[PDB]
RNA sequence: ACUCAACACGGGGAACUUUACCAGAUCCGGACAGGGUGAGGAUUGACAGAUUGAGUGUUCUUUCUCGAUCCCCUGAAUGGUGG
């Protein structure tokens, strides 16, 4: 496909659940709500 | 019919705020209270790479939100339901029902 | 063009400015409710010529752009027009 | 829903991220929003109200014009708020900018850092830490740490307490990596791991 | 009015239209468009030497009953425009010669002043 | 030293289509030959080529 | 990328797209006119004809549609999956 917050669309998309950021890392790219504790 | 309150909301401590608290208010106040137990809790689970590049060991992440659904129950209030929903406003994703 | 009439408009009563960066057009406006259809490669155009004059301060957030127009840019925007005006940001509240 | 959660994290990320940038040496900490029913409050944490608001009013209206413009909101279900943050020591993020400032004026890096130690550990805070990595040497990429007080990172409970900073001076050779921590004072959990203490 | 009124005040109205979007400029834009009547008065350059110009234009204008006026010179019109280019010295650094300036636009007192005159029609 | 396509036209009219009808006695009549309902009016003339005639902005097939 | 901390790894199951690379054409993004061409300009758009894989309007001829932004010379520039 093709991505809104870049425009490489090749460092590969992330279109799980309606959300793109994995052509932004999201380690990087956080406050979305996500945590990891396990 | 009979009007039924669902709160969904990302986190814990929101929620919490609007059924316990906030109910109290409509409890036979005005109308009448049928406490259930609330509805099962999803989880979004999503699975990163936490490697920029092809040279780690091949590592992930496992990375999970908590979806809660507070669901309490009245007995048919009608024009009494403005009341009950402008309560909470104490918390972003609060966000209440009609029927 | 007579495209860039358009958008020589877009810059007046309607305080900040906002354009998505894409190579395909698409309507920059919404909040001025005015409607002109123009692609946004042109509107990014015009922003960004009379950005080199320092008439305009340019913001940037994502991909997005929002322009913002100075004392400055106000002046030249009035002149331009010809009409005189009481400032476009302090206008709006 | 599962979606609205995702949109909330969406708005939040673009918000954060546009205010971070394009407002900053303001002792900006963040940014806080919740709802008042079909209205939107959104206040911005800052330790300098002023510019925030504008004294020509400008500026609040032009972020308000801003985020309007981008999601198709109107006036009255969007507002934007101003939130006086007293004590700058303890938002890391605003120490931060304070720092940035001082090395792009060309000041020494240990005599900057030295005012973010002693503001901060004035204000009564457990300890804090300053981690400048990057050029100061050609030639080298050095990493120089400054630590003070006490700080945690076990558990996951840490990560509460002790909010963060990263941020980037731009010089002359190239980049200039710049870290904040602050393990504050006072428990955003209300819990600690360490002491058993004994009511007499 | 006096004398000067008419020379100024015909002299305003073309300074207006000018640094608004009031006005036509270019030859066959100009033609075109007294045809559908967008201009309601017209000014008319006698020194424009171009074969049935100064003849024509004032038949096509008095065809849709659109006011014209006729001035000495295009030079004389184009700096009463307004349009004069500043070197440093205040010596000119690029005249237009300007011809089929058609103005759709009037202020009150210029209108007012138009029909003390109504001319063509 | 060869640049390929793109050049320098230098084309289209001079003082040509200098005014509408010629008046003043009776009108006589225009340079070309007319178009038949075009959507931008009758200022619009069509092309002479293999008897065909084509209107180049309101693109209609009329012939002569 | 190359013992391990290479080699179903670069969320990399890629055919046109993605694309670095190859076979060809195009754009202005070269913005910014401060030194020049307004009308009729190097132009914007254009049927046919031609151009060429591409009746495609880039181009060239024809003729038409023209804002004078596009266009001319320098400086300046921005863009890049280039090291």
């Amino acid at each position: 496909r093709h991505c809104v917050i870049c425009s490489n669309q090749k460092a590969v998309i992330r279109k799980y659940e309606l959300n793109v950021c994995r052509q932004c890392f999201r380690e990087n790219a956080a406050n979305i709500g996500f945590s990891k504790l396990r | 019919q009979r009007v039924l309150v669902k709160m969904t909301s990302r986190n814990a401590k929101a929620v919490e705020n609007v059924m316990t608290e906030l109910l109290l208010h409509a409890r036979n106040e005005k109308v009448v209270l049928r406490g259930p137990v609330r509805l099962p809790t999803r989880t979004l689970k999503v699975t990163t790479r936490k490697t920029p590049c092809g040279n780690g060991t091949n590592t992930w992440d496992t990375y999970e939100l908590k979806i809660y659904k507070r669901l309490v129950e009245l007995r048919a209030p009608t024009e009494l339901v403005k009341k009950i929903t402008s309560f909470p406003i104490d918390a972003g994703v609060d966000v209440a029902i009609t029927i | 063009k007579r495209s860039r009439d358009d958008v020589y408009r877009f810059f007046f009563t309607e305080g900040v400015i906002s354009c998505k960066k894409d190579p395909l057009g698409t309507w920059t406006g919404s909040l001025g409710g005015k409607t002109f259809t123009v692609p946004s490669i042109q509107v990014m155009q015009l922003m960004r010529s009379m950005k080199s004059r320092g008439l305009i301060k340019e913001q940037f957030a994502w991909r997005h752009f929002y322009w913002f127009l100075n004392d400055e840019g106000v002046e030249y925007l009035r002149k331009y027009l010809f009409l005189p005006h009481d400032a476009v940001p302090n206008t709006h509240k | 829903k599962k979606r609205m959660i995702i949109r909330d994290g969406v708005f939040y990320a673009e918000l954060f991220e546009f205010l971070k940038r394009e407002l900053a040496d303001d002792g900006f900490a963040g940014v806080e929003h919740r709802v008042t029913s079909t209205r939107t409050e959104i206040v911005i944490r800052a330790t300098k109200t002023r510019e925030v608001l504008g004294e020509k009013g400008r500026r609040i209206r032009e972020l308000t014009a801003c985020l309007q413009q981008r999601f198709h909101y109107k006036e009255g279900k969007l507002q934007l708020f101003a939130e006086r943050v007293e004590v700058r020591g303890l938002s890391a993020m605003a120490q931060a900018e304070s720092l940035r400032f001082k090395l792009l004026s060309n000041l020494q890096v240990r005599r900057a850092a030295m005012g973010i130690i002693r503001h901060v550990m004035e204000s009564g805070a457990k300890g804090c830490e300053v981690t400048v990595g990057g050029k100061i040497k050609g030639q080298r990429a050095k990493s120089m740490t400054f630590r003070d007080g006490y700080m945690i990172k076990s558990g996951t409970a840490h990560k509460n307490f002790v909010d963060v900073a990263t941020r980037h001076c731009h010089l002359r050779a190239g980049t200039l990596g710049v870290k904040v921590k602050i393990m504050l004072p006072k428990s955003m959990q209300n819990e600690e791991e360490i002491l058993p203490d004994v009511i007499t | 009015a006096t004398p000067e009124n008419l020379e100024d005040a015909l002299r305003i109205v073309l300074q207006k239209s000018r640094e608004v979007n009031g006005l036509i400029r270019g030859l066959s834009e100009v033609a075109r468009a007294l045809d559908r009547r967008t201009a309601h008065l017209c000014v008319l350059a006698e020194d424009c030497e171009d074969e049935e110009y100064k003849k024509l234009i004032t038949a096509l204008a008095k065809q849709g009953e659109v006011d014209l006026i006729n001035v000495e010179e295009r030079e004389k019109l184009a700096q009463w425009a307004g349009l004069t280019k500043m070197d440093s010295t205040g010596e000119l650094k690029k005249t237009f010669k300007c011809s089929c300036v058609a103005v759709r636009d009037f202020g009150e007192r210029t209108r007012a002043l138009e029909f003390l005159l109504s001319h063509l029609r | 030293p060869i640049h390929r396509h793109k050049l320098e036209k230098m084309r289209a009219l001079k003082y040509f289509k200098v005014t509408e009808n010629d008046d003043g006695s009776f009108k006589v009549e225009r340079t070309r030959d007319e178009c038949p309902n075009p959507v931008c009016g009758a200022g619009v003339f069509m092309a002479q080529h293999k008897d065909r005639k084509y209107c180049g902005k309101c693109h209609l097939t009329y012939a002569a």
